[PDB]
C-alpha cells in the first residue's frame, strides 16, 4: 500500500491558529510619578501676619 | 493536593503517650509566590511603572 509506518518523519507540526480560550483584558494601573507625595520640608516657609 | 493516610489518621486523635498525634491534629495549606516587577527612580521619586 506505499504506507510505511519506520519513517519518523513527524512532519512540522501544527500551526495553532487560535485558543480555545480567550484572554480577558485588565484594566491598566500605574502608581506613583514626578509629583508622588513625597515629604521634602526644603523651605517651611514663613508667613508674616498681615494683621 | 492530596493527603497521606499518615495525615488523615493522625487528625484523629487516641496516640499513646510521647507520640505527637495523642490529640486531634488540624491542618493548614499555604501558597508563597515569588514574582518579578520594575521600579522606575527618577528626579527623587519612586513608582511602578507598570504595577
Amino acid at each position: 500500500g506505499a504506507n510505511p509506518f519506520r519513517p519518523p518523519l513527524a512532519h512540522q507540526g501544527l500551526s495553532k491558529a487560535h485558543v480555545v480560550k480567550t484572554a480577558v483584558s485588565v484594566a491598566n494601573r500605574s502608581a506613583g510619578a514626578e509629583p508622588f507625595v513625597t515629604r521634602n520640608d526644603p523651605r517651611a516657609l514663613a508667613m508674616e501676619l498681615a494683621n | 493536593v492530596t493527603m497521606s493516610p499518615e495525615s488523615v489518621v493522625a487528625a484523629a486523635g487516641g496516640g499513646n503517650n510521647n507520640s505527637g498525634y495523642n490529640e486531634p491534629q488540624r491542618f493548614a495549606l499555604v501558597v508563597i509566590a515569588v514574582n518579578h516587577n520594575v521600579i522606575r527612580i527618577m528626579n527623587g521619586s519612586m513608582g511602578f511603572p507598570i504595577l
